[PDB]
């Protein structure tokens, strides 16, 4: 639901960010709202309308 | 309104061999050369001192000790991919739209 | 995520000498089977070795030899070697393996290795009782009657005593083609050759029940009046005992005759191999040639 | 109770760390740049290293 | 290949210890693995029976 | 309908690939676990009884 | 991502998309006057 085209083409504040635990299992057990995992390189951002 | 406050990137910690202190039990060297060697090898040569005794034990004798050690094998790999739409958005500049 | 890798590099881990690296670089352009494509692979996984159990049934190794995929080998290097994926259509060079000649204009299989003369040829990088074991890439007729010969030893099993079977075993065992002699390793009955042995009696006995009144008795009205040595030899091995035809009727007789033809593709089909490579010229050496890699 | 006294094994697998001395340059490693190969397919490309 | 190399140094901060005046270096691995896929293979797995 | 006989399944600019959707019931598997590379294929089968 | 040797799997490109939302707490407080005061006021 949100606007993941958005983050991924806007620009960006450079941070040293510190997961308390590793990241992936954050990801993985749902610590944060509406996340989005794809692997590789998801051309999706591209087809701007 | 919902008013996004910020969209925030990640900066990686880099690391490189030489800054690390595991590199001083390390001694590293390039060599351009090295897929096509098959095995290094080292060699060693050690005489021993002996040690003059009395007579009613029987002597000590000359020795002489080679010793061969050999290198190890372990390679490392990394992929990374591209989807075909970002080389074509690098390539080509069509419109000229912003 | 996953990417299907075509380009593997296999890298050996024992302390090679500088006799194992030049016998790699005799194999440049040979044919070796990996069970898994990654980038980089350990050289235990690569080869037909790492299969081989105390069993040594044939029939296992080559059920197993057909799952496997196919690649070729290119730009030879210490302790590194290059193993290029085939891509279906492309034209690729190859240098046989073993000592089948070859000829033009022919189609080619992979079976798993023989049994030739004084079995000299065992030199591929024996190391650490690993050893680089490769298949064999042989032309169509002599795939065939190795399969074929070993699907009618397993039927001849049945319904015969031991020392029967022992001395159709020791007569099969063998086969010639093209002023070379083989000789098939380990060929002991077993259950995987029992599934081929009951899917190919069922289309036996198809075939058999699906043939039509003409079909049957074209050869026995043809030996009324025709005679050839080709007609002899088929009656004598036929058993042994004008009038209008019994039944006339093209649209019943096509449609089972259309039957008979799928059964007998199917039965066909257990003694056919995957057809790899069609050849085009070869070196007169008889040592590499050019081929097309299908399917 | 029957005739018996039988005696059990069993065995446990603890999580633990470690610690690592080494000397100034135990063993020297040789290494070549890094060598970049290619994969060419419609959807996407890939890169190894 | 005492002569291959180590012509040009440069000074980086580390934390050391003096014991037997055999000074020595110490360096915690966690940052280098930290997020990575690989478990970092000073965390090892002890066995007892 | 546009429609491909040799192909990876893909929009005119590639911005994204598009997939293939089978009817759940059609669906069948005859093993538990999956190589990286497996193939797929279309199975008629006939009732005669 | 980090490299490994032979024979074992890689990790690929990876990347993390993750959201925080804000948390709402108002609060109040009433004072309350009477008539003369306020007449006094005015």
């Amino acid at each position: 639901m949100e606007n993941w085209s958005a983050l991924e083409l806007l620009p960006k504040v450079g941070i040293p960010t510190d997961f308390l635990t590793h990241v992936k299992t954050s990801a993985g057990e749902e610590m944060f709202e509406a996340l989005r995992i794809y692997y590789g390189d998801d051309p999706e951002r591209y087809n701007i309308h | 309104f919902e008013a996004i406050f910020g969209t925030f990137c990640n900066r990686l910690e880099w690391v490189y061999f030489l800054t690390s202190g595991l590199a001083a039990a390390a001694h590293a060297i390039k060599f351009h050369d090295l897929n096509k060697l098959t095995t290094g090898k080292m060699l060693f040569h050690v005489q021993v001192p002996r040690v003059a005794s009395g007579a009613g034990l029987p002597t000590s004798r000359q020795t002489t000790i080679m010793v061969t050690k050999y290198s190890e094998k372990s390679p490392i790999t990394i992929p990374f991919e591209l989807s075909a739409a970002c080389l074509t958005y690098l390539r080509e500049t069509f419109e000229g739209t912003i | 995520m996953a990417a299907m890798e075509a380009n593997i590099f296999c890298t050996f881990d024992h302390k090679l000498s500088i006799a194992d690296v030049g016998k790699l670089t005799k194999l440049v352009a040979a044919v070796v089977p990996i069970p898994q494509r990654l980038h980089l692979i350990k050289h235990y996984q690569l080869g037909l070795h790492q299969f081989v159990d105390h069993t040594r049934g044939y029939v296992r190794l080559r059920g197993l030899l057909r799952n496997m995929t196919l690649t070729l080998m290119r730009r030879v290097e210490g302790n590194q070697i290059l193993l290029h994926v085939p891509t279906h259509g492309l034209l690729y060079t190859v240098l046989n393996t073993g000592p089948v000649t070859w000829e033009k204009g022919d189609a080619l299989c992979v079976l798993p290795p023989l049994f030739h003369g004084p079995l000299a040829r065992e030199n591929l990088l024996t190391l650490g009782q690993w050893e680089l074991v490769l298949p064999w890439i042989v032309p169509m007729p002599l795939a065939l009657e190795i399969n074929q010969r070993l699907l009618i030893m397993g039927l001849f099993s049945l319904d015969r005593s031991y020392e029967e079977v022992k001395a159709a075993v020791q007569q099969l065992q063998t086969i010639t083609f093209r002023d070379a002699t083989f000789t098939i390793p380990d060929p002991v009955i077993d259950q995987h050759l029992l599934i081929d042995m009951k899917t190919a009696c069922l289309s036996m006995s198809m075939v058999a029940n699906l043939a039509s009144e003409l079909t049957m008795t074209y050869v026995r009205k043809l030996a009324l009046e025709d005679s050839s040595m080709l007609l002899v030899k088929c009656q004598e091995l036929l058993m042994r005992l004008p009038a209008r035809p019994q039944h006339v009727s093209p649209d019943d007789e096509i449609a089972r005759l259309s039957a008979l033809f799928v059964m007998l593709r199917q039965l066909d089909d257990l003694i056919r191999e995957q057809v790899v490579f069609t050849v085009c010229d070869v070196s007169p050496d008889n040592k590499s040639a050019t081929c097309i890699f299908k399917g | 109770h029957p005739g018996f006294a039988l005696t059990a094994v069993r065995t446990d697998t603890f999580e633990v760390d470690m610690l690592l001395y080494s000397g100034k340059s135990c063993t020297s490693v040789i290494i070549n740049n890094p060598i970049v190969t290619k994969e060419e397919r419609d959807i996407s490309t890939t890169y190894h290293v | 290949l005492s002569q291959a190399g180590a012509h040009s140094l440069t000074p980086l901060s580390m934390d050391v210890i003096r014991l037997g005046e055999k000074t020595v270096i110490m360096e915690n691995l966690r940052r280098v693995y930290k997020n990575t896929d690989t478990k970092d293979p000073l965390e090892r797995n002890v066995d007892l029976t | 309908l546009t429609c491909v006989m040799r192909g990876y399944l893909y929009n005119t600019l590639k911005t994204e690939v598009f997939a293939l959707m089978i009817p759940k019931d059609m669906y069948l598997t005859w093993e538990e676990t999956r190589g990286r590379l497996q193939y797929v294929y279309l199975i008629i089968v006939y009732d005669y009884d």
